[PDB]
RNA sequence: GUUUUCGUUGUUUUUU
């Protein structure tokens, strides 16, 4: 469902203030485990 | 993922209504509760129940 | 006394209760308590 | 221990003052030995002892006090810091005691840091006034103290923690003139403040504090309640009248303008108002990459939403996001376990502010500028103390340098130390820098030695920073004073700083121009 | 100091 629409039908004279958000492409990242002290490292299954 | 994402697309609506009336300079990085698709999978794979 | 050894970098060392789990040179948080040099006796049967 | 708990102490001072003045009734009622008394009207003639010793502001303020006394009730006497408030009040009290118009004991409430001070001006300006502090001296013992504390006793002193130690036999009997030297420990209603304070039985009610309004007009209403019985209205009335309109605000201004000037005219004759250079440089540093990582990690977590929905308070989620801005190493679970026994807990350049700390402080270290380092937490003091000890080590190992010589003061130390350290900074060419943690420090400590000031973390109260700057910007400071604000851009520091600016506007359009 | 202090829900797999 790639369509997300909002509106403010009233005034702004009369108007459809149309907040409209369109979806797009996804992103895939390589495993990285991001330690809790900012010492981010790429994660290995053994670890 | 269908289930969890169908409860993902909607929390954008249920936050861009409380701010649309203020029409603030919404960050848009705070209405996206990203742990939406973490916990359903965690519970399904950990407890064993495929749902919520 | 209580000696410690790193993951695979072979760093040998010793933490105390003042520092977090972190191999001091390699920066490896998978550390291992170094084995005791103490003798263990067996029955060979 | 100057006091009049035992009548012997009273008698000695009384005799000494009688002999001093000498060269039917209570002798002091006679005029000055060499001049006359100042008769303002029939019921008020100030003794010649103190009347010419006052000056313009002081004289007209005692005049204001007498005007309120005649008009009955009282007012919140608050002006610029220490503008002869004590002198004015005691001179006025001596004025009423002089004309025999004091027919009932006077009560004065003061902090525990000025208890002996408040008894001192009584002793020195007006020895005829007897005085009794609310302590072991001035459970039966306090009852024999009560014996003849109303007839013999003239003025009773109380610490504003000590009333609820002996309130059983204080709030019962009637009272005359009432003084409270505390305008920031009353604030808004609904507290132990109202429980032990506003139950006093006397129209005469005066508060001595130049900073009554720092948070909101609810504090204004609660402070007006103590002096006057409600010339404005009830708390619901006070709110529904002008609370929202002032905040939101044309459509607000003009109606709001009149509704506010009405309040200004209603409360203006119930509280007096009187008021080198300074440089305010604010640096906007950025969050470091390890800081941004820990910022996003905490940013997207269950605990924040859990706080938002209501099971917890936002006060514990903005204290931890300020915990990371000071430096990354403060959001650790082992904080106490490595604070002072792990020399890597502090570190440098990870906070995003060490560099603008190292550079800025070393630009004065060789320049010899006594500067003020300011925090709010004693936990960050550990980090800035490890950092400065490492700086000391580096400087001492090499040459052509000088020890940094810091010190830390807080609630952990004792009330006895105070002035000593407060002094060792002014009167020593060494001891260049010292952290202060501007909550404990700012009660009036004299640190005119400082010329530079560093603000590290923004606070919540917009007022706590003015005393901080006043720790080096005292009245008539010897040399120019500068302020360097630390501010992490794109963080909660932005929101707080804008909030503090809005708060400054609040007290800068209510009292300056309601059209803003 | 004789004496002396652990538990459950749910889930899976099991055992002639
Ligand atoms: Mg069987
Ligand atoms: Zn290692």
């Amino acid at each position: 469902e790639p369509r997300l629409i909002l509106d403010q039908p009233a005034q702004h004279d009369n108007i459809n203030k149309r907040y409209e958000i369109r979806f797009g492409k996804i992103y895939l990242s390589r495993p990285t485990m991001t330690e809790a002290d900012g010492t981010t490292h790429a994660m290995f299954p053994q670890e | 993922f269908r289930i969890l994402f169908r409860k993902l697309t909607r929390e954008i609506y249920r936050y861009m209504q409380r701010c649309i009336e203020t029409d603030r300079d919404f960050n848009l990085n705070l209405a996206v509760k990203s742990t939406t698709i973490t916990s359903g999978l965690k519970y399904s794979l950990a407890t064993g129940n495929w749902g919520e | 006394g209580v000696k410690y050894t790193c993951g695979a970098c072979a760093h040998n060392f010793s933490l105390n209760k003042s520092d977090p789990v972190r191999c001091k040179e390699c920066g490896h948080r998978v550390i291992y308590k170094a084995r005791t040099k103490r003798m263990i006796q067996f029955d060979a049967r | 221990n100057i006091d009049d708990g035992d009548d012997a102490f009273y008698n000695a001072r009384l005799n000494a003052w009688v002999t001093k003045r000498s060269q039917d009734e209570e002798e002091w009622f006679k005029p000055h030995p060499t001049k006359q008394d100042a008769i303002l009207d029939d019921d008020y003639r100030l003794p010649g002892d103190v009347y010419p010793a006052l000056f313009d502001y002081q004289k007209t303020c005692v005049q204001w006090l007498w005007e309120l006394y005649l008009q009955k009730v009282g007012g919140i006497l608050g002006d610029e810091m220490g503008l002869g408030k004590t002198v004015q009040i005691i001179s006025f009290i001596a004025g009423l005691h002089y004309t025999k118009k004091l027919n009932k004991p006077v009560i004065v409430v003061c902090p525990a840091t000025v208890l002996r001070q408040w008894c001192n001006e009584f002793h020195r300006w007006w020895p005829p006034l007897r005085v009794v502090i609310l302590h072991a001296i001035g459970e039966s013992r306090v009852k024999e103290l009560i014996d003849s504390v109303f007839t013999r006793g003239h003025v009773i002193i109380t610490t504003y923690v000590g009333l609820r130690i002996y309130s059983k036999h204080l709030l019962k009997r009637d009272w005359g003139y009432a003084i409270l030297d505390e305008g920031h420990k009353i604030r808004n209603p609904n507290s132990d403040i109202s429980l032990t304070c506003k139950q006093l039985r006397t129209p005469n009610r005066v508060i001595l504090s130049g900073t009554p309004i720092q948070n909101n007009l609810t504090e204004l209403w609660s402070l007006f309640d103590f002096i006057f019985p409600g010339r404005l209205g009830t708390l619901p009335v006070f709110q529904n009248q002008f609370a929202i309109p002032i905040n939101v605000g044309n459509l607000q201004v003009q109606v709001g303008y009149k509704c506010a000037v009405t309040l200004k005219d209603l409360i203006s004759p119930y509280l007096l108002r009187r008021v080198p250079k300074k440089s305010e440089m604010v640096l906007f540093c950025k969050l470091t990459a390890p800081q941004h990582a820990l910022y996003e990690k905490f940013l997207r977590s269950d605990e924040l939403s859990r706080i938002l929905q209501g099971k917890r308070q936002v006060l514990y989620g903005i204290d931890i996001l300020r915990k990371i801005c000071n430096h990354p190493d403060l959001v650790d679970v082992h904080a106490k376990r490595r604070s002072k026994k792990d020399p890597t807990y502090g570190s440098a350049s990870k906070s995003g502010k060490m560099q603008v700390v190292k550079k800025l402080l070393e630009l004065w270290k060789s320049q010899g500028h006594k500067t003020l380092l300011f925090t709010q937490t004693r936990q960050m003091l550990d980090i800035l103390e490890s950092f400065l000890e490492r700086l000391n080590a580096k400087g001492a190992e090499e040459e052509d340098f000088v020890p940094f010589k810091f010190l830390r003061m807080d609630g952990t130390t004792s009330i006895g130390v105070r002035q000593s350290l407060v002094d060792v900074f002014n009167n020593d060419p060494s001891y260049n820098v010292f952290l202060l943690t501007t909550r404990v420090g700012g009660l009036g400590v004299n640190l005119t030695g400082a010329n530079r000031v560093i603000i590290y973390d923004p606070d919540w109260n917009p007022s706590t920073d003015v005393q901080a700057r006043e720790r080096a910007w005292r009245l008539g400071q010897k040399k120019d004073v500068t302020i360097y604000r630390l501010m992490i851009a794109g963080s909660i520091e932005e929101k707080i700083y804008h909030r503090q600016i809005f708060k400054q506007f609040l007290t800068n359009k209510i009292l300056k121009d309601p059209k803003q």
